[PDB]
């Protein structure tokens, strides 16, 4: 948000250091960096900026966006997800056993060269198990291959 | 046609914050404004809006105002300022819409040639989806009514922007139960739910109101129309429906098969390096 | 000629001949049938593929109105023998522009139910079923909002 | 007939209608050629099978069989749903 | 049939041949060749398990 | 005494060898449909059922005996004669092989219909709720076990 | 056992007519036909050492023919040979019903109407053995076709892929989660 506040040249034969509230000041010190800010403290001194929400405005702005990222009549999306449930999963479901084939038979090396190697020391090469992703979108097929009792029926 | 209109949150907080311009003089006011944004494809674009002059007594209630001249120079400076943009129709607070509620577009249908209008709320009480739209069309019955002209709704959202996503995504800061997986569409798994719920008991509410009053307003075309397409389409019956269920055994399958390998295999592999690192530092530090 | 062409509305080769013999005499023209019915060769290739033509535009709605028909009422809507009807659902599978099973022995044969073991049987009949009944829900919410505020 | 098991057969056609055997075929495959039917035929048995129904006027028994055919959707879905929501609240939280 | 050309079945007191077939077998492979793998893998994390036990 | 049964000797010892054997002979003569193989064990090694304190299994292991013979047969023959599968499982008479099948549909097991005029035991067979029903209630279990695995693995890994 | 033709004559290729031998008494189990005839019958580096032997390309011969008294025969030749020879001693039995099975899917394939009356006499004799051999080999949840009793039908299941889908999966999953039972609870003590 970052505002400021001019200086004068004038009374610098004045001080310039009464700041009243003195946790402003050490709190406009923490979001800082550079030399050249460091070099504009003189000239600039900064000014809190805080927020102050209606209640209103925070409850439906909380509606628009924990409530509107859900779709109109809230069923249809759902549904749509039951449509997928039984046309496009199996094709994923196809590319999901493939991945769950062809990296396992080279993460089935992994234990042994955990053996083989050392304790646990520093990252070898490329590859990694990475099956707990392809596992949360099982996960997915099968959370929304619920939906589809309770969707269709009733 | 329109395909959707996309609404920013922008101008949904543009029109609250218009309710608070105007929420001092109180006494008999309907929240009412401008819309801008740009017709983007069939899909509608929205960016920004502002006011307008508008006011509506009792007597007489067709008592409505929409100052042109305003129009002209705030547009000619929303203009100056940003060519990319221009009009694309109005909006109001809409509690709902009234009988004066199509001539604001009559007027300005010589602006934008689909004024396009926005409903919104202000209050927050609606647990449906706000910024509901209309676009209005004619339908001439077979009654031989000369010319209906009736606004129909188009569906609506709100969308995204880099910069807007900054804002909102910051101005939050409240709740995020997400997790975003299994479980961000659970909350609105029960919201389906209940959500049908909601409009069904408007419907029930409508149909037993329809025979009291209206005095016989039934709704006469699409009463049973769409009431035969809902008597149409409630498909239960049994002859294979009953044999999706194989392939809802298949769909059990393959994550239960995922689930039972992967899963144990992950969690004992940790266990292997958590128990190695257990008693390998437990032998050096004891 | 334009009778032939929509929703097939059923016609009838004889009945074709009793409305359509007078092209090789009357009239003034005469010369498209004589393109037709004058070079004696082409006169036999389009009486047979007049023929043709008429059981290919029975075949259509045969297909698409028929789970299953009966190869006795194929024999009485072709007005031509049981082998000349297997012979053009013959050519007209290996065509396979029309998918049939002309089960012989007892006359039961099937058209246009082509296997269904699959998901779609249930699934998209299931899908559509449901969600044209959510996509005109919105639409009548805003046609009783309509007519609550014509009058209220 | 309400909608259910509705399938009709070669003789209620036969027998309203008053029409012989082989004019009932021309007779549905001319509403099918209409669009005021959206079924299909088999012949084993003549049964031409009924996948659509007309939009009617709302009588009072037809306003009546709305409101509690409606009522019995709605407390179905309800009641449903009160029990996936409940057995599933707490996970929620 | 025996060559694989054909999906039949022959009668002998009536002498038909009846044609039928369903395609698709890739549950087997799909979830066969995933548990003949993961038994090697507990087979490789049986050695880990034997140094830590002893 | 349930009716499936496994292999014992899959973990068989050369230490072992004297102690499994009359015993894995006793599940040989089970796991067949014969009961004139099941009768002679008894009386063969009742004093070692006099040593292990097991005499129950003799009483109503018959039972288990010709279900799973009659089970057998049953998914063997599409039509059976009472009075051969009587004689060939040693009844000695036709009659009560309509009380023993009787109860195999009584109790459950087979779905074979009879008539009792010329008695013969025809059996049909089907699936589908098998697979609307049967492999689910399993796949329930499984993963039950293996979120419990998962329960208890990282309750145990986590401390530390 | 694919290649047969680079496999320099050796001290335990001590006969390469041995390991002919050997690489036919396992493709007559391991493929049904969709190379079968290909390599032992299409082929001809295979086919010359084959025609060396009688009793090699007898039961290929017969089992290709469908001579379904002659099998036996060969059977027992080399099933005696099969006894008194080393590296099959725990194998020799499952070898057999093998075998049976083997033939008795190419058998049942074609026909659906065929019974006991067709056995008697392209088959062998005892019609008892038939019965009983069947009866074993179909209630050991192998080959389903359904058989009668004295109105002599033996029908088939024109499908056998309804439960054999299901079935691998669950087979070895029992396995897989009977080890990680003990080997997981072999942690923590």
């Amino acid at each position: 948000i970052d505002a400021f506040r001019l200086i004068n040249a004038n009374m610098m034969v004045l001080g310039h250091e009464p700041r009243q509230t003195t946790s402003n000041l050490g709190h406009l010190n923490k979001p800082s960096i550079q030399a050249l800010i460091h070099g504009l403290n003189r000239h600039y001194y900064s000014i809190t900026i805080n927020y102050r929400k209606n209640e209103l405005e925070q409850k439906m702005l909380l509606n628009l966006h924990k409530k509107s990222w859900m779709e109109g009549l809230t069923l249809q999306d759902y549904s749509e997800h039951c449509k997928h449930n039984e046309s496009v999963v199996k094709e994923m479901l196809e590319l999901a056993k493939n991945y769950n084939k062809a990296v396992e038979e080279e993460d089935k090396m992994t234990p042994e060269q955990l053996a083989i190697k050392n304790v646990g020391k520093q990252d070898p090469k490329r590859h990694l198990e990475e099956h707990v992703d392809v596992l949360m979108t099982s996960n997915i097929v099968q959370c929304l291959a619920a939906m589809l009792d309770t969707v269709v029926f009733k | 046609a329109v395909q959707k209109v996309v609404v920013h949150p922008l101008v949904l907080l543009s029109v609250v914050d218009h309710f608070n311009r105007i929420g001092k003089v109180g006494n008999q006011k309907r929240v009412v404004g401008v819309l801008l944004g740009s017709w983007q494809k069939k899909v509608l674009d929205v960016s920004n809006s502002f006011a307008v002059p508008f006011d509506e007594d009792d007597k007489d209630d067709s008592v409505w105002f929409l100052d042109h001249d305003y129009l002209e120079n705030m547009y000619g400076m929303f203009k100056k300022v940003n060519a990319r943009e221009r009009i694309v129709g109005w909006y109001h607070t809409g509690p709902k819409l009234h009988k004066n509620d199509i001539a604001i577009n009559e007027l300005m249908k010589r602006y934008c040639p689909n004024s396009v209008l926005v409903i919104i709320d202000v209050k927050p009480k609606d647990l449906g989806l706000p910024t509901e739209a209309y676009i209005s069309v004619e339908e001439v019955h077979d009654d031989g009514t000369p010319t209906s002209k009736t606004f129909e709704h188009v569906t609506s959202e709100i969308g995204a922007e880099e910069a807007e996503e900054v804002g909102v995504e910051h101005l939050l800061r409240d709740i995020k139960d997400t997790t975003v997986g299994t479980l961000s569409q659970r909350i609105t798994n029960q919201v389906h739910g209940l959500k049908g719920l909601n409009s069904k008991l408007l419907d029930i509410r409508s149909y037993l109101e329809k025979v009291a009053t209206g005095k016989l307003p039934i709704n006469h075309q699409i009463i049973y129309q769409l009431q035969d397409v809902f008597n149409l389409l409630p498909d239960v019956s049994l002859q294979e429906f009953v044999k999706a269920f194989y392939l809802k055994t298949n769909d059990q399958m393959v994550v239960v098969y995922l689930a039972s390998l992967i899963r144990s295999v992950v969690a004992l592999h940790n266990l292997i390096n958590n128990k190695i690192a257990n008693r390998d530092a437990e032998k050096k530090e004891g | 000629l334009l009778k032939l062409f929509t929703t097939m509305e059923l016609m009838r080769w004889s009945t074709l001949v009793e409305d359509y013999g007078m092209e090789l005499r009357k009239g003034s023209l005469e010369s498209p049938a004589t393109d037709v019915f004058g070079s004696t060769e082409e006169g036999e290739k389009r009486w047979k593929d007049l023929k043709n033509r008429v059981v290919e535009h029975n075949i259509r709605i045969m297909a698409k109105y028929y789970t299953r028909i009966t190869m006795k009422r194929m024999a009485q809507l072709l007005d031509l023998s049981v082998d000349e009807s297997e012979a053009f659902l013959s050519n007209l599978v290996v065509n396979k522009t029309i998918f049939a099973k002309v089960d012989r022995l007892a006359g039961i044969i099937n058209f246009q139910r082509p296997k269904d073991p699959n998901n779609l049987l249930n699934d998209w009949s299931q899908k559509l079923n449901s969600l044209m009944s959510l996509v005109n829900k919105t639409t009548h919410l805003i046609a009783k909002e309509e007519m609550i505020h014509n009058l209220q | 007939r309400p909608a259910n098991h509705r399938q009709l057969t070669f003789e209620e056609i036969a027998k309203s209608a008053k029409i012989t055997v082989n004019e009932v075929e021309l007779l549905v495959m001319k509403a099918l050629s209409v669009g005021l039917v959206k079924g299909s035929i088999d012949e084993v048995d003549k049964r031409v099978h009924m996948t659509w129904v007309q939009p009617r006027v709302l009588d009072l028994q037809q306003i009546k069989g709305m409101k509690d055919r409606l009522e019995f959707w709605c407390t179905d879905v309800k009641s449903m749903e009160m029990l996936v929501e409940h057995q599933a609240h707490d996970i929620l939280t | 049939i025996l060559d694989k050309k054909f999906h039949g079945i022959l009668d002998q007191g009536e002498g038909v041949l009846i044609i039928f077939d369903e395609p698709p077998v890739d549950k087997t492979y799909e979830a066969a060749l995933e548990t003949i793998q993961n038994m090697s893998k507990v087979v490789d994390s049986l050695y880990n398990k034997a140094k830590k036990l002893t | 005494l349930l009716g499936e049964i496994p292999d014992r000797l899959q973990f068989r010892q050369p230490s072992l060898k004297r102690s499994l054997m009359p015993y894995f002979l006793l599940t040989q003569a089970v796991r067949t449909g014969n009961l004139a193989k099941f009768n002679q064990v008894l009386d063969q090694f009742g004093e070692k059922f006099q040593a292990d304190g097991t005499y129950t299994l003799i009483i109503r292991l018959r039972h288990n005996v010709i279900k799973t013979g009659v089970r057998m047969i049953s998914l063997s023959y599409s039509r059976i004669s009472l009075a051969d599968i009587a004689q060939k499982l040693q009844l000695d008479s036709p009659e009560d092989a309509e009380f023993i099948v009787a109860k195999a549909i009584r109790d459950g097991v087979i779905e074979a219909s009879i008539n009792h005029e010329k008695g013969y035991v025809q059996s049909k067979e089907m699936i589908d709720i098998y697979s609307t029903r049967e492999p689910q209630l399993a796949f329930h279990q499984r993963i039950s076990f293996c979120l419990d695995i998962h329960n208890m693995s990282v309750k145990a890994m986590r401390f530390p | 056992f694919l290649d047969t033709v680079s496999t320099f004559t050796s001290y335990e290729l001590m006969d390469y007519k041995t390991f002919v031998t050997y690489t036919v008494y396992v493709s007559m189990i391991a493929l049904e036909r969709p190379d079968l005839r290909e390599k032992v019958i299409k082929g001809a580096e295979i086919l010359e050492v084959l025609h060396s032997l009688p009793a090699v390309r007898q039961y290929l011969f017969s089992l290709y023919e469908c001579r379904y008294s002659v099998f036996f025969q060969s059977l027992a030749v080399v099933e005696q040979e099969m006894k008194k020879d080393w590296l099959f001693a725990p194998h020799y039995r499952y070898y057999v019903r093998e075998m049976r099975i083997h033939a008795y899917s190419q058998l049942l394939e074609s026909y659906r109407s065929l019974t006991l009356g067709y056995m008697a006499e392209a088959f062998g004799v005892g019609v008892e053995f038939i019965d009983q051999e069947l009866s074993r080999f179909i209630a050991a949840g192998r080959l389903h076709c359904k058989i009668d009793k004295v109105n002599e039908i033996v029908e088939t299941n024109r499908p056998d892929s309804k439960n054999w889908q299901y079935q691998e999966t669950i087979k070895k999953g029992d396995l897989l989660l009977n080890r990680v039972q003990k080997l997981s609870r072999v942690i923590n003590m």
